[PDB]
């Protein structure tokens, strides 16, 4: 039963990136101010924070495997910190332009970064963070990268050039390019995590959200309702719903079967920029980052 | 710069 409860919200500078730890009640936020925070959302106490740089930090993920966080910023750099000690693990220039998005491979020591330099790059931490592959083909800022959880030898990039490209590790060209018809570009791409549907989802400045069948390349549905740029849209890992956030300042929960809006939330923190869902669906936790801070919600 | 914010 959809019974949405606010677990924890705090105010901060604009949060551009967000992620859940899989075994600790922690959420990571990365801010436009160059700061990153790890909050325990149940005790409502800060566990660790770092002033990483002076530029926006747009991307941040836990690497629970290694007790790390990995972050990417407008100063062109990827940095990794141990969250137990605060020690900096590595610090390198990844792209000659903004880093928009970082994805972590679930079983292999690989990280993907998407950039305004028109590329996605693959880094290998068991090979001294060497650059192992550059994926070229996009024609505008690549805004989002995501592994297929059902087959992480492939991944998707969403780009302001109005396309999504799907790639295989070890190969130089996309397996396919999706021409979305979202003419103001693609800000976000996500996979449906379960094996019954070959679905992907995209969000755009053109105010639409689109669902795709990645086998036929067809648009299954178009979700309209937001009144300003849609920053993200994701499938929930366990609940039959879709969650989106917009510069109109709302989160929307859509029925994933009928594609109708079930609930619109204005959490009162201005524009919404980022989203995370708890990897195992614990308390059906979700978290979103906004102009004025973040909120962690229990959906049911 | 698109999407500066």
């Amino acid at each position: 039963k959809l019974d949405i409860k606010k677990t924890f919200s705090n105010r901060s500078d604009r949060v551009k990136g967000i992620d859940f730890h899989p075994t600790e009640p922690w959420v990571l936020t990365t801010l436009y101010s160059g700061r990153v925070e790890i909050w325990n959302y149940e005790t409502q106490v800060e566990v660790r924070s770092i002033q990483v740089t002076e530029t926006p930090v747009r991307a941040g993920k836990f690497i629970a495997r290694k007790n790390w966080i990995i972050v990417g910023s407008d100063d062109f750099r990827i940095r990794v910190f141990n969250y137990n000690t605060g020690e900096k693990v590595v610090d390198f220039e990844a792209h000659p332009d903004y880093i928009r998005s970082i994805a972590v491979h679930p079983t292999k020591p690989y990280v993907l970064s998407g950039s305004d330099d028109l590329t996605v790059k693959l880094w290998n931490w068991e090979n001294n963070w060497a650059l192992e592959q550059t994926f070229e083909g996009h024609e505008h800022f690549v805004m989002c990268v995501a592994f297929n959880p059902k087959d992480p030898s492939t991944f998707a990039s969403g780009c302001l050039d109005r396309t999504v490209k799907v790639w295989s590790l070890g190969q130089s060209t996309p397996n396919f390019t999706l021409t979305t018809g979202q003419e103001r570009g693609v800000n976000y791409v996500d996979y449906y995590p379960l094996p019954d549907k070959p679905y992907m989802i995209t969000a755009s400045d053109d105010l639409t959200i689109k669902i795709w069948d990645y086998q036929t390349k067809s648009c299954v549905a178009t979700l309209e309702g937001h009144m300003s740029n849609v920053s993200f849209a994701v499938f929930h890992p366990t609940l039959p719903i879709i969650i989106s956030g917009s510069e109109d300042g709302t989160l929307k929960i859509w029925n994933s079967s009928t594609y109708k809006v079930e609930k619109t939330l204005n959490v009162g923190l201005e524009r919404s920029w980022c989203i995370a869902t708890h990897p195992t669906g614990r308390k059906n936790y979700i978290a979103s980052g906004f102009d004025n801070g973040f909120t962690v919600l229990s959906l049911g | 710069k698109s999407h500066q914010e």
